[PDB]
């Protein structure tokens, strides 16, 4: 004779068939979890009508009378048989009927959006060379420089007697100044250089070997900055659950009245009582009703989700931009439900292993969660540049501006000082003549 | 024709029968071979070189490996196909033997034996393989003769002056270049204002 | 007897000769089948007349009464004896009926349009950067070099001594005019440097900070020019329907009801098994009930349009603008259909692989796809990089030449009226004085 | 009943399995071109005695004798049947045989290595621009110092005092001669520059313009190199059947009055008859034994081999060394025999094209045909530069140094046959 | 009553207790299924005894007469009917045995060399030239400067009227050294510049010359770094199967027949067929035979070994340079075995429901995998591009500075000894000088 078979309508396992009219009749569910019945049929030999459970549930305990509203509360009652959907495998199910070896694991998993890349302004434009060597270069630079100008002292010929064009007087003066041999350097790492190049030898080795490095530098500069600007390898910031356990720039989540949360409280283990203790603090936006609206506020803020580890996958191959990152957590099962001494539990796990170890279930899952697949992100990287990503030499540069302007009334009062006293009169008369 | 062929690893030269008891190709021919390992060593055999191409069936030709003395008493294996498996001789007395009938055409049997394969590892001998402590001399001697590769297996400024011919333009060049610099330093002192 | 030879009409096989006064008789059809039939007559020696199926179709195995159509069906019943048509030799048809070995194969190919000619880029001078910061660099430019000159006139490290006589440099202007000082600016942002060289600090961290600027920048066009072209370079045209498979930008097409959608839902090998589920999801999305429609859908889109072989072969040779692209996914051939039980079909079959040893059918069919086949060359693509069409114009330099003429031109008439005080009168003295050097 | 089928050792047909305990009865054998006749037993009714023919021969008759040593023999004398090998459908055989319909197409076509990324190194340079804008570049450098010498001239503001201590003199100092403004064109394209820099807003004008082009000449070249040199995809130098002949430069050939000869001998569509003049020209080494032997000969040397097309889409998937330039010129089918006048013939064809348009031919093609396939050769642009990559500029520079001292000899004597 | 339990000795399992003074019975085991036969007791209420299987082996079918060995024979029979030890749940030893839920989950996932490091030479900044153009290089500026000094000391048109304001004198030359023309070159071919300019048409054309290889020479140095980093940049390292499939240089592996490879054997799928293809195409060339011989082929070269789960986790967490690359390939269960008739099966089904609803379970995870699972994660290797660590030497300024300064030194004492004609007669007086002002 024919089964009693129940299901809940959970969305990539059971499904009403696309078309409608010419479909009616109650043997139109189809799916992975429906394909497992089938197939489980053939390899038993019954026939099954498919009856829906009166009320949506997986299932559920009651305190008030023990009721057990969901398709559980009538498997106790022989009213139904073998029930292929998702039901967990928790301890307080199994008290009252009895289960098979799951047809799959799964967990809860980190659901996170993909990386964007609005790089930032200011950073984005030195970011190739790391921090360490642009320090090193200026560090470098002031010693090049000094040592510059302490050798210019004990050059033989540098001094140079100006206007030698009337040798009358030995007035030998000097050239290569601390603030000009800074300059030189300064204006030798750039690739333009001033006009007072070394007119000694040994002098000039410091200068090679200085034109050596400013070419060496900045050649790797604009090679390295043309790697980043045609690869671009996003990176994302949180990897692993701890990880995301100690930071506070991303924000949890969770499903309300969802088992995740019914697990993750009494956690008892080592970093998952933090984030309970912090969900339990902003009990508000933390909690949404059902994982669309996780889905929706994920896809709005930057809101780290908290949801199985099939789900993820189900909703990660359908809309390419979000992305399943960490691993697993927990582990749980997807078995079939039925009371106590039915004929059908080894016969049914028997099956179950044997489809497990020719591989057929793994064709299922692929073929019922593969999805059109993850497109080509490849063919994009042609951007023409802009202030997003370059502005913030302009900042430097109003920086260069406005400090030149301090420093140039700083000096005018330093000679004007050097000149006369501190109230000045005549240095009026002199900037307006 | 049997002629013993023991020690710590050797060649079974392939149709070695032209010297030892140069046969007429016409009749049946047959030739055994005794090994012998190091004293506490077993014998592992790889063959190099083996296609009996006459027939897939094994009335008239074949090679076959026996175990301990060269009695009937347990054939380790008798080898009729294309490719032949490599095989490990518990004892350490071998046994080699190959059956022709008027197919004196065959290929060759061509294989390798390695001794110590019981011995225990210790300072002196060589780890190569799972219970293959080998080493007498055996450490990288040109032949493969471990299992897979590991014992003789990848153990082992005067290159830019070794260009074809690179350098020796560069050195024409350079001879060039001292000719100039010493012709240079002549008017670096000569000349002067006028 | 005589033979009654029937024939189907179709656009490269079986055609009118085009003709004015009324003919009739076996001289009205024209066509590759029809060389086919007279050579294998002559070969044969027979005489036949020719009429076609009425009907007008291949014909096909209708299930409510198990009974054929169009050509099979006039086939079977002795109706005609022969049947020079491309009638496809498959399952359905040869248990019923009897053929000869192929006179050609086929496949099924894709259809495509050829890149247009590797799209040319011109005015891509400032490709890599965006208007906006074009506009930024070239106000600043004429903000910091005004800057530099401000703080080059209120200053005290401004004022050159010229001569080494401790003379008093009371001058209005030392070394910074607002052409110069414009110009420096210019200079340095272009990275062949002036001579006009700072040496008060106020303008020397300008300079500096100048400089950086001019070094972001320029590495930054460099890096993004490079960027963009191996960028281009990198990717490659599909060359293959696995190339279809994976990507999915551009979309497919067929003839649904054509058996080609019946090919691809049958076959169970991955790509086309993909394929399938692409259009059965598409469903009307990308998918067509003809082949001109395709066609013009080709045209008009990137649209593969899956095709048998020999139309594609004749559309790409008609036209010069889409070429087939991979080789034969499928294959199957063509036929000479007999009723079952025909004493023709031997020799049909010895007199077809005699043609095909002498090649002479290849002859006719280079006659008749071939000789519709290159009359219109269009071109080869030619294939090269850093062409003058893409960043190569000059245009910029004959508008510098323009402007520099017209300035020269206007500061010399600047130079005879405000410098020599009479109209018309220095004009021809000094053009004469200044034209001998 | 019991049926003697007939195969042969080909390469990818039938071949002895690979194994070590000895094999006994049909099972010894394997191969697409046996699963094959596995699969139309199962659809038709068979018994197996798959027996190798006396020597191996395809059935091919001598004309003198009027024997036919083969598989012909075999199914003409009734001591076999069906001969599941590959038998090709020939004019000759179809006489004195019956073939079933073919179960997969054939043709000749061209075998040649595929390029490898050796630069010619002689002017490895110019590449990334073509040499219209290294023409134009030159003739642009020209024009703009033509037109700055003339705008320098005719101006007021191009004149200096030398002696300037001294303003009672002459202004023939301009900065500008015939050569100066040559030399800066010139010295402004590569990054230093001269020291004549303009005086006058109304040629630094000039100036500036000279300098944006240049600068986006270089700017760009290096971009272009850099391209070259991280994404490089190297072309056939051939790729038509025809372009191998009128080229006369590759050496080409075949096997040895084969298969290939036959249809280069009579084939009057003209394109291979030159094609057969230049085989037969050089018929010493063109012709060589055997197809290993050719593709050895490949291997070698600049040398376009010419087979039958599915050994070749084998061979190339083997060894991914060489390439199948070109489509196809001929077709051919491989049959199933049957002798005259059997019945098996109608009812083997039917199950030739069930197999055919039920999908199992393309696959069981594929596992035999498969190989390793295309293996890693994408991520390889990992090369330092070398005289191989960089010899031209040393040439122009030796070159140039060659031509300054012709110059410089020939300005001395010009000077002081001047002075006397 | 007392019940019996039989386990395996196993690595990370069940270990003999480790210790020197005699130990016995039920308190001498450690390890994980000690622990969880420990809290089944507790909370069960046992009275168990542990012993082993003389055999020591999972125990399969058996295909000399279809019996069995180990745990499977003697639970078939009756000497005990639990059996805490790792016991793969499967169809055949399903079919007799009676299982409990799986306590823990397994799978095959690969194992790999993880990537060592950059490995970086400090004089990386000299690799994309190849050590033969940089000898070519500097002896061609010797050469060309050379030239350009010979050249210039002999011309009709170089020699020069020094005066600034020259009234026809005769003081002219040259201003061309040996020193001036060596850095002008050396100055050419570092792009900076330059203090001479030459004039006569044979300087200027060498000088252009040099110019032009100078400029390429650059020009061809970036390209080919830019090169060198952005095609390593674009590297993909495995971390999936079918990734792995397609490569084709890290050759693959597995222990042969110890129902691994075996799964592959049986596989269906198209990229575990591909797999177990190149599996038996190398067949033997890379099939180790025991687990240890594969861990050390994988330290010391690149390989793959598909092996189960627990020991990938046990080894890389007791090790370095191994990474768990991908995810779970298969899906196997470590139960509990028990005879078919039995009532413990379902109690022990609810004791460790009960144990892994707490986590304790991943508690034993933890301290028999995790409390030594950490001791060997030196860092974490935070990822980057341009650090100092590549083209960061600076020791060539070292080495510039220090020559410079020796030379320094030498001549300044060459200019007092030699030059003044005499030696320490104004050392003194020279550093005053020069020191004070
Ligand atoms: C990559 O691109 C996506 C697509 O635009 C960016 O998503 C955007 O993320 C921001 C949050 O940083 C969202 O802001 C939200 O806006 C809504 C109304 O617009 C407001 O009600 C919320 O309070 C919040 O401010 C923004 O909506 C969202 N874009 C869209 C179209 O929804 C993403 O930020 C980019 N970058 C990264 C790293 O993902
Ligand atoms: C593919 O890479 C290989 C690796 O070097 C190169 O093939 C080379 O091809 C040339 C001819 O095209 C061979 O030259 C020799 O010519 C003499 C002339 O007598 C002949 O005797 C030799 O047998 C050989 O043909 C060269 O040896 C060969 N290299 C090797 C290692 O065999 C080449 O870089 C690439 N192929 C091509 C066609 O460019
Ligand atoms: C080529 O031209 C057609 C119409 O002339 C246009 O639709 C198509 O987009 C062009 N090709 C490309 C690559 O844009
Ligand atoms: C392609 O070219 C042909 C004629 O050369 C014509 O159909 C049309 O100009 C083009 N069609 C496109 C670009 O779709
Ligand atoms: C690089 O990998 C090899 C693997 O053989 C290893 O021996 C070596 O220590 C590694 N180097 C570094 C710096 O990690
Ligand atoms: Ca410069």
């Amino acid at each position: 004779r024919s089964l009693i078979v129940t299901t809940i309508l959970e969305e990539p396992y059971v499904l009403f068939k696309k078309s409608d009219k010419p479909l009616y009749g109650n043997d139109r569910f189809e799916g992975y979890c429906i394909d497992l019945l089938r197939e489980l049929s053939t390899i038993l030999g019954f026939t099954y009508e498919i009856r829906l459970v009166e009320d949506g549930k997986y299932g559920a305990q009651d305190d008030v009378n023990g009721q057990w509203n969901g398709m559980v509360r009538e498997l106790i009652d022989h009213k139904a048989d073998l029930a292929v959907a998702p039901l967990a495998i928790t301890y307080v199910r199994e008290k009252v009927i009895d289960f098979s070896k799951p047809f799959m694991t799964l967990g809860i998993s980190i659901l996170y959006r993909k990386p964007n890349g609005t790089n930032p302004g200011v950073f984005s434009f030195l970011n190739p060379l790391s921090p360490d060597i642009w320090m090193y270069v200026l560090l470098a630079c002031l010693g090049v420089s000094c040592v510059l100008f302490v050798i210019a002292r004990f050059s033989p010929y540098e001094w140079y007697n100006p206007h030698p064009c009337n040798p009358d007087s030995d007035v030998v003066e000097n050239n290569f100044t601390l603030l000009n041999s800074f300059w030189f350097g300064v204006g030798a790492l750039m690739q333009q250089g001033s006009e007072l190049m070394p007119k000694a030898l040994s002098t000039r080795i410091v200068g090679g070997i200085w034109w050596f490095f400013t070419l060496i530098i900045i050649s790797s500069y604009t090679a390295n900055l043309a790697a980043f600007l045609t690869v671009e390898r996003m990176e994302s910031p949180i990897d692993s659950a701890d990880d995301l356990a100690k930071q506070t720039k991303i924000e949890y989540g969770a499903v309300e009245d969802g088992a995740t949360m019914t697990f993750f409280k009494k956690s008892k283990i080592s970093t998952y009582d933090k984030m309970w203790a912090f969900m339990s603090s902003r009990r508000q936006s933390v909690l949404v009703k059902s994982n669309e609206e996780g889905i929706q506020r994920v896809l709005t803020s930057d809101y780290a989700f908290l949801m199985e580890s099939t789900t993820i996958e189900f909703v990660t191959q359908r809309n390419c931009n979000l992305t399943q990152i960490g691993g697993l957590i927990d582990s749980k099962g997807y078995g079939v439900g039925t009371p106590m001494g039915s004929p059908y539990r080894d016969k049914i796990t028997i099956a179950i292993l044997q489809l497990q170890e020719e591989g057929k279930l793994h064709m299922m899952k692929e073929k019922w969660w593969r999805g059109n697949g993850c497109p080509e992100e490849e063919s994009k990287e042609a951007s023409a540049l802009g202030v997003q990503n370059i502005g913030g030499i302009f900042i430097v540069l109003a920086a260069g501006l406005v400090l030149s302007v301090f420093v140039a009334v700083g000096e005018f009062l330093y000679k004007s000082k050097k000149n006369a006293q501190l109230e000045k009169r005549s240095f009026c008369s002199a900037m307006v003549e | 024709c049997q002629f013993e062929l023991s020690g710590a690893d050797g060649i079974v030269r392939s149709s070695q029968v032209e010297q030892e008891e140069k046969t007429k190709p016409g009749q049946a021919v047959d030739c055994i071979w005794t090994i012998k390992a190091t004293p506490k060593a077993k014998i592992y055999l790889r063959f190099l070189d083996y296609q009996m191409e006459h027939s897939n069936e094994c009335k008239r030709n074949f090679v076959a490996v026996y175990d301990g003395s060269s009695a009937i008493e347990n054939l380790k294996a008798k080898f009729c196909s294309t490719v032949a498996n490599d095989v490990m001789l518990k004892t350490g007395v071998g046994v080699i033997r190959m059956w022709a009938d008027e197919g004196s055409r065959l290929s060759r049997f061509r294989m390798l034996f390695t001794s110590f394969v019981e011995p225990p590892c210790t300072s002196s001998t060589f780890f190569c393989h799972s219970n293959m402590c080998i080493n007498n001399s055996l450490v990288c001697n040109g032949v493969q003769n471990c299992a897979y590769p590991w014992d003789e297996n990848h153990c082992k400024l005067f290159e830019q002056i070794t260009k074809t011919h690179g350098t020796i333009i560069g050195v024409t060049s350079g001879i060039v270049l001292v000719l100039l610099i010493i012709s240079i330093l002549v008017q670096v002192k000569q000349p002067r204002k006028k």
